RNA sequence: UGCU
RNA sequence: AGAGAAAUCAA
């Protein structure tokens, strides 16, 4: 496949372009990863950012220059409204890729309009809070193995036996099936993330007036309160 | 750290980094002991095959996923630590280089895999020798023996069979050199061991002294503050315009005005209304930016750092002596309590639009209900209006001072009713601003409209008559240089509503919690030490009050002030413990009321906050 | 300020809030921070004596004191060695199992520590090119000088990283070549590896004058790195200790426990005077060495916990540009000892442009191990209460039975801390005898309730890059803030409220724009919040993704939902995001020998991101170089693939 | 060049 | 000028 010659040349490259930088250990690895000389926020330069006249990178593609004298590309940069002419009169995906598209979004949205809530009732409450865990997980998944999950469901080939061996089993092969068609449309970043968003088990510290469930864990910031306390199902 | 001659450059660059030797017991042994059998291993695993495969693949030494990928195809897996050396495929066995010293004790390592035991003169075990050729024997002898002249020649004896005998143990080293650069500017050693005996001496203190009257803050005395905010504040108008965008409400006012000066400043000359009218008729003809006019030097301070040094070396007398700065000591003015007043007069528009959120739950309602209740609450003031305006004015001041333009910019401080008429609040005109730190100042020229003129309130702001279809409203004009970040910080002056909000939304949510029931129409009765004795107030003047001093505190925030409020939040806590009826005792050399006078100078916030502590009990009892 | 005292309905204490300056702009510091440095250097000479005798005193090399040389009245600065070797004994029998589990770091946790987490701090001073550097970059840069000048690889692992520092000392000369070569002396590089960078500290609030921050340099950025791992996991496991952990619990406990009603309560809130500026290392250093030979650690644990604090006791911290001297109206800059000044003590310290400061410390340095010192003195038989240290602010619980012996604990507490150098400040510290009523570093105590209230304001603003990312962000600050107890329902709302007006602004989607007056002409019907659509999230929604919500209740439709979330589309193609991929998640718009390092680097990240998805799950841990890995890697993707062997060989040709 |  | 507060900006 074209992937494989593409590495070689990427390869290629990289060692004809920078003699000294591929002699480094690969261990260092965690240490260049982050060698930026670029440091408040773009918060305080967001709002003239937006105004600049070309604000959005945009890659050579299909897209009209000027639609009713629009003058969206100078051929990059782009106008800020296309993100905008890309929600009408443009081009669609399958339902699949959308379904799949986004997936702990739907599970954290479906458990919200799934819950019957009681009558809000008032009182003189001290809550006190309690480490508890954040999210819902699809399995019980302890903190340690999470890697070595992680690990088994994306590359299985470039493990170990131990790695094997404390790596939760059953929870590898429900990631298996939910990430099968997220992988392929996402990028390998965003699919670990997401895929460690489902199995993370990382308790935080959240207001606690009754025992929480994960579920109940998950939506604190409205269910109890110092003047408030509302019963979930 | 040099490489034994009797090893190859290629299994000692191998070794480098196959494990970390330098901070282990006896380091430069155990890597030539794992060189050794890295080499026992490639003379087994030389040039043999088998079915047209090589006969012995080492799994040492080499990147792991090509073990897990030869064990794969072989249906075998083993993990981490128990690693076969190498792996025969004739046999469809593994085997590991394991040296001893001693060769009677066989000692089966595993049943996993099997043993290939070599001591170091060279002689092999029976099982290893009769499960390989002669060659193979003879050529490790060959290396082992080698090797072992190697060790007599520089008697490496007894810290190679101690390698031998056991796991590597970790140490760190710390060299005598070292250790020398390490005690110059110390009286003990690297590890201290000091021959003192322990002990805790009984060293005689002082006594607790008990707080019986709360502090008295020192009113400061000397010349009334002025205003020294950005903006007017209170005493801010508005001119109504036409509807339209900004563009053309500029052009209504300048077509129709005339200007007259009432009061001049020295602070902030006449002459440089030229500016703010050149720059209305750019704005109004379509040009933001406008070019430089022979009053802009005057204007925004051009060139005022070469000429004032060159002024400063021409005047120079005297010796150099260490710098001492002084903060002018200033006393209470009068028109904080004016702005007290005026910041809470009820105005016609509601001037707080905010996007109601969505419902979804019976929690989502309360909140939002909570949250248009306190809108409705502070809307119609006069803070709230002042707040929009002083939104719009740094919104617009920031997003101009963005480059390096050397050019007068305009930015109008308009504002739109829900009817569509303009609201002309003022105009911020932007000097050459060659920034290059977010602390640097940029040159300002603020022109706004007055509702009263007050020559000691503003003693540096220029007054001007204006006349717009027979309506006169005064125009504020002063030169003032203004820092990036306090624009920027200034552009979100709508985040203090959340403090006033905090204070209602627990009264009432404490009301709600007494009862069984929300109510949101509760309006209580708060009291308040008011003009020195005690009366109570309802909760929407309450609030609407906090609004307006937390505005003024806001707009008004220097070191003086965070440290005021620092250092006075623990004798508002003595305050509240001493009217919980409590004793409150305090050290041998304590004057907490020192820590907060050392804040008053010149502040007039923190001069008005002092007068309200002062005009309060000292002593509950 | 009788408006923020009501009376009736509700207390003081809950109004505490309005005593704040969240909104208004945070002082900063100007010109040199030569005078504040050296205000700082020169106050632990100052208060060492009874009475001020700095000259005599510049020549103390150990703090160590007698106790009657300690002051009761003023500050005292030196700390009292036999009294130390006590305290820390009775801090080692007490709370064994917290020490248990230092052991078990050391045993375990500590060999597996590596150096690649240096690259996570602060900006250190590079004595190569005698500037600031980000992390990363004089992380990478030290290591390739210890790499040139010890003729060997350095270990992946922290240890071996203070080993490779240990032994690059020993050298009369190092060298740094490569274009660009500098050379270094035993006593230079020595005096880099002391040196200590200050700047100003900014954006500090509370405060009418400005301090100083100092960091230490990269060759001695490990050891305080380990030193202060085990401080964090001693003090994480202590009752007493006020850090991130135990702010929460012990606080609110300690809020909530019932009293025998004839025993008499107290509670000391205060803060330590002169903190960062009294204590000194060889203390640490003392308590350090008794808690390692309590547990029997080698001497190499030892040597290595000592290093530290005995470079701090050779410290040069960097003056800065001088100290500002006028002559009328002009004014000049000029290092201390050209002009007399108020510190001409100090002028015999002076080397080059740094000071050499033995007694005191630095803020920004050892805020941890500094806890640890502030809690062995409580361990003594007379101080039977309760208390929770946190750097220089502190909260104690007296539980009494007579007013009188009440007092002589709160004085034994007063002075045990001054055996080691903690002056807790007179005007400060403030006692409420009968009941609850107190303050610990921003919670406010009153009775069972205890209210944390922020110093800071949450930012009600995008963080910039793009709509769907920054919502996010803003709608999770929101909530943090909510479930922390500083903000509530109404407050709450109001936040999400004014954040939401102030994204819908900052994305250019309120009033009549560009962007808006091109929607309504092209019949681009908005769909989302950054469009100027009416807001999908509530209070009870602030950890939703906005496309699903939309989805779900049926506003993104299905056509628009297709067309905005293609994956290839023209637009397109860390910690929290939690956001979809989209047409609008997209990006802006934005000493030289170092980019083309940076864009090296940078493909080497990019051809290792691709060839090992393993490197993203865990850490990087292989022996070898880049080379090898990543072309022993390229042979085992390729070996594996389902082409035929003479493809194999046909692509295995083109590796080099 | 349009944040109540 | 002014902003400002222990010393800077007014390239």
């Amino acid at each position: 496949e074209c992937t494989l010659r593409a590495l070689v040349e990427e390869y290629n490259g990289a060692c004809k372009e920078a003699p000294k930088e591929m002699s480094k250990q690969f261990t260092d690895y965690n240490t260049f990863k982050r060698y930026t000389t670029s440091k408040h926020a773009p918060q305080m330069r967001l709002v003239y950012s937006v105004r600049k006249p070309w604000p959005i990178s945009m890659t050579p593609s299909k897209e009209i220059p000027l639609v009713f004298n629009g003058t969206k590309l100078k051929d990059t940069r782009a106008n800020i409204v296309v993100p905008d002419y890309w929600s009408k009169y443009g081009s669609q995906t399958s339902l699949e890729v959308v379904n799949a598209i986004l997936y702990a979004e739907d599970l954290k949205v479906q458990r919200f309009f799934s819950t019957e809530w009681g009558e809000i009732r008032y009182g003189r409450m001290l809550p006190f809070r309690k480490p508890v865990q954040a999210c819902p997980t699809i399995e019980e998944v302890n903190p340690a193995s999470i890697p070595h999950t992680l690990l088994q469901v994306f590359c299985p080939q470039y493990t170990t036996l131990d790695s094997k061996r404390k790596a939760h089993m059953g929870a590898v092969e429900k990631l298996k099936r939910v990430m099968e068609p997220i992988c392929k449309v996402q990028t390998q970043e965003s699919a670990v993330h997401i895929a460690r968003s489902l199995i993370d088990s990382n308790k935080k510290w959240l207001p606690t007036v009754v025992d929480h469930t994960p579920r109940t864990a998950e939506m604190a910031h409205f269910l109890c309160s110092k003047y408030h306390y509302v019963h979930t199902n | 750290t040099d490489r034994p001659d009797h090893i190859d450059s290629r299994v000692w660059e191998l070794s480098e980094t196959q494990e970390d030797w330098i901070t282990q017991v006896h380091g430069h042994v155990r890597r030539v002991v794992e060189c050794w059998k890295y080499t026992i291993c490639c003379l087994i695993s030389n040039m043999h095959t088998h079915r047209g495969a090589p006969q012995y693949d080492v799994f040492k030494w080499q990147d792991r996923s090509t073990i897990e990928w030869i064990c794969s195809k072989k249906k075998v897996q083993y993990p981490e630590r128990d690693t076969p050396d190498l792996y025969d495929n004739e046999r469809a066995v593994a085997y590991k280089v394991l040296l001893v010293s001693d060769l009677s004790d066989h000692s089966p390592t595993s049943g996993i895999y099997h043993d290939l035991a070599f001591n170091l003169e060279g002689e092999a075990e029976e099982s290893c020798a009769l499960v390989l050729r002669g060659s193979q024997l003879q050529d490790i002898k060959g290396f082992l023996c080698r090797a072992l002249e190697w060790v007599v020649s520089n008697n490496l004896t007894q810290e190679v069979v101690e390698t031998i005998s056991g796991e590597a143990k970790l140490q760190f080293s710390v060299g005598t050199t070292f250790r020398t650069l390490l005690k110059r500017d110390t009286d003990w050693d690297v590890i201290p061991t000091p021959r003192v005996e322990p002990n805790v001496p009984r060293i005689e203190g002082r006594r607790w002294t008990q707080m019986k009257k709360l502090p008295l803050l020192k009113e400061k005395e000397g010349p009334p503050s002025p205003w020294r905010a950005l903006l007017l504040g209170a005493d801010s108008e508005y001119i109504v315009c036409p509807p339209g965008t900004d563009q053309e409400a500029i052009s209504w006012i300048h077509s129709q005005s005339e200007i007259e000066c009432i009061r001049e400043s020295k602070s902030t000359p006449a002459s440089v209304i030229t500016c703010l009218t050149s720059s209305l008729q750019s704005f109004a003809e379509g040009n933001p930016v406008r070019s430089r006019i022979h009053e802009d030097i005057i204007a925004f301070g051009i060139n005022k750092k070469q000429e004032k040094k060159q002024s400063a070396s021409s005047s120079a007398s005297g010796e150099w002596k260490r710098a001492e700065y002084q903060v002018e000591e200033m006393s209470l003015p009068p028109w904080v309590e004016e702005e007290m007043v005026l910041l809470r007069s009820d105005q016609e528009d509601n001037w707080i639009e905010l996007e109601k959120n969505a419902i979804y739950t019976e929690v989502d309602g309360v909140a939002e209900g909570l949250v248009d209740k306190y809108i409705e609450i502070v809307g119609r003031t006069k803070v709230a209006s002042v707040i929009e305006k002083w939104q719009i004015a740094a919104t617009r001041t920031f997003s101009q001072l963005h480059t390096d333009r050397s050019r007068i910019t305009a930015c109008p401080i308009i504002t739109r009713d829900p009817s569509g008429n303009c609201q002309f609040w003022g105009m911020v005109l932007l000097g050459p601003h060659h920034v290059k730190r977010d602390t640097d100042n940029a040159p300002l020229l603020i022109a706004e409209i007055m509702g009263e003129d007050t020559e000691e309130k503003y003693p540096k702001h220029s007054v001007f008559s204006l006349k717009v279809e027979e309506k006169q409203f005064l125009l504020s004009l002063k030169i003032t240089s203004f820092s990036r970040n306090k624009l920027y910080t200034f552009s979100n002056i709508r985040r203090v509503l959340i403090q006033p909000a905090s204070i209602y939304s627990q009264v009432v949510l404490s009301r709600a919690a007494e009862n069984n029931s929300l109510n949101l129409e509760v309006n209580p009765e708060i009291q308040l030490y008011l003009e020195g004795a005690q009366r109570g107030m309802t909760l929407y003047q309450w609030v609407r009050m906090i609004l307006c001093l937390e505005f003024l505190m806001a707009i008004y925030n220097n070191p003086q002030m965070e440290g005021f409020l620092a250092n006075m939040r623990r004798l508002h806590m003595s305050r509240h413990a001493m009217m919980e009826r409590r004793q409150v005792f305090l050290p041998f050399g304590s004057r907490p009321e020192d820590k907060v006078n050392e804040c008053i100078i010149n502040n007039p916030i923190v001069a008005y906050l002092a007068k309200g502590w002062n005009s309060m009990p000292n002593v509950y009892y | 300020m009788n408006l923020f005292t009501p009376l009736s309905e509700i207390n003081p204490t809950t109004t505490q809030e309005l005593l704040y300056a969240y909104t208004g702009p945070a002082p900063v510091a100007y010109g040199t921070r030569t005078r504040a440095v050296l205000e700082n250097i020169i106050r632990p000479y100052q208060y060492f004596y009874k009475e001020p005798n700095v000259q005599r005193a510049l020549d103390i090399k150990t703090g160590c004191k007698e106790p009657e040389d300690i002051n009761v009245e003023g500050p005292s600065s030196g700390f009292h060695t036999a009294s130390v070797l006590k305290l820390a004994d009775n801090f080692f029998r007490k709370y064994r199992p917290a020490m248990e589990k230092l052991k078990y770091w050391i045993l375990v946790k500590l060999p597996k520590l590596k150096y690649a987490e240096l690259s996570k701090g602060r900006q250190t001073y590079s004595f190569i090119h005698k500037r600031n550097l980000p992390a990363p970059i004089a992380l990478e840069e030290t290591v390739e000088f210890l790499e040139q000048n010890l003729r060997r690889k350095i270990g992946p692992t922290l240890l071996s990283y203070c080993q490779a520092i240990a032994d690059v000392m020993e050298l009369d000369e190092t060298t740094y070549e490569g274009t660009y070569t500098i050379k270094f002396s035993r006593e230079e590089l020595w005096d880099q590896m002391r040196t200590l960078n200050t700047m100003w500290k900014h954006l500090e609030r509370g405060r009418l004058n400005r301090r100083t921050i100092a960091t230490p340099s990269m060759l001695i950025r490990g050891f305080v790195k380990i030193v202060e791992d085990a401080a964090k996991e001693i003090l994480e496991n202590v009752p007493t200790s006020g850090v991130p952990v135990g702010g929460e619990e012990k606080l609110a406990k300690l809020a909530s426990k019932q009293t025998f009603h004839t025993a008499v309560t107290g509670e000391l809130s205060g803060d330590q005077e002169k903190f960062n500026e009294c204590l000194d290392p060889d203390a640490m250093r003392l308590m350090w060495t008794v808690f390692l030979r309590k547990l029997g650690c080698p001497d190499w644990i030892m040597e290595l916990f000592n290093i530290p604090f005995m470079v701090f006791k050779s410290k040069l911290a960097d003056m800065g540009e001088g100290l500002v001297y006028t002559k009328g109206k002009l004014t000049d800059r000029k290092p201390l000892g050209e002009m007399p000044s108020e510190f001409d003590d100090l002028v015999r310290n002076v080397v080059g442009n740094s000071i050499s400061c033995r007694l005191g410390m630095f803020m920004g340095m050892y805020n941890l191990t500094s806890t640890l010192l502030a809690l062995i003195s409580i361990e003594r038989e007379e101080l039977t209460g309760s208390h929770v240290e946190s750097s220089d602010d502190f909260i104690h619980f007296f539980n009494c039975k007579t007013h009188e012996e009440m007092f002589k604990q709160a004085e034994t507490l007063r002075l045990t801390l001054k055996l080691v150098g903690i002056n807790m400040s007179p005007s400060k510290c403030i006692l409420i005898s009968p009941a609850g009523i107190g303050e610990f570093n921003s919670k406010f105590h009153h009775r069972d309730f205890v209210g944390n209230v922020a110093t800071e304001l949450p930012a009600l603003v995008p963080n910039g890059t793009n709509p769907m990312t920054d919502l996010a962000m803003g709608l999770n600050v929101i909530k943090h803030s909510v479930n922390t107890g500083q903000m509530n329902l109404c407050t709450g709302a109001l936040a999400m409220r004014i954040f939401n007006h102030a994204y819908k602004y900052a994305y250019m989607a309120l009033g009549v724009t560009r962007r808006t007056r091109f929607m309504e002409e092209n019949a681009i019907t908005p769909l989302l919040t950054n469009q100027g659509a009416s807001p999908v999230h509530s209070f009870s929604t602030m950890h939703l993704d906005e496309v699903a919500l939309r989805r779900h209740l049926g506003l993104l439709d299905e056509e628009t939902l297709r067309r905005i979330l293609n994956p290839n589309n023209p637009v397109t193609q860390i910690m929290e995001d939690y956001s979809v991929p989209s047409c609008f998640k997209y990006t802006l718009s934005r000493h030289k020998a170092l980019l083309n390092k940076e864009e090296r680097y940078q493909r080497v990240t990019s051809i290792i991101n691709k060839l090992f998805p393993e490197v993203l799950i865990q850490e990087a841990s292989a022996p070898g170089t880049v080379r090898e890995s990543l072309k022993r890697r390229l042979e085992l993707v390729v070996e594996r693939s389902d082409l035929d062997e003479e493809r194999k060989k046909r692509i295995l040709s083109r590796i080099f």
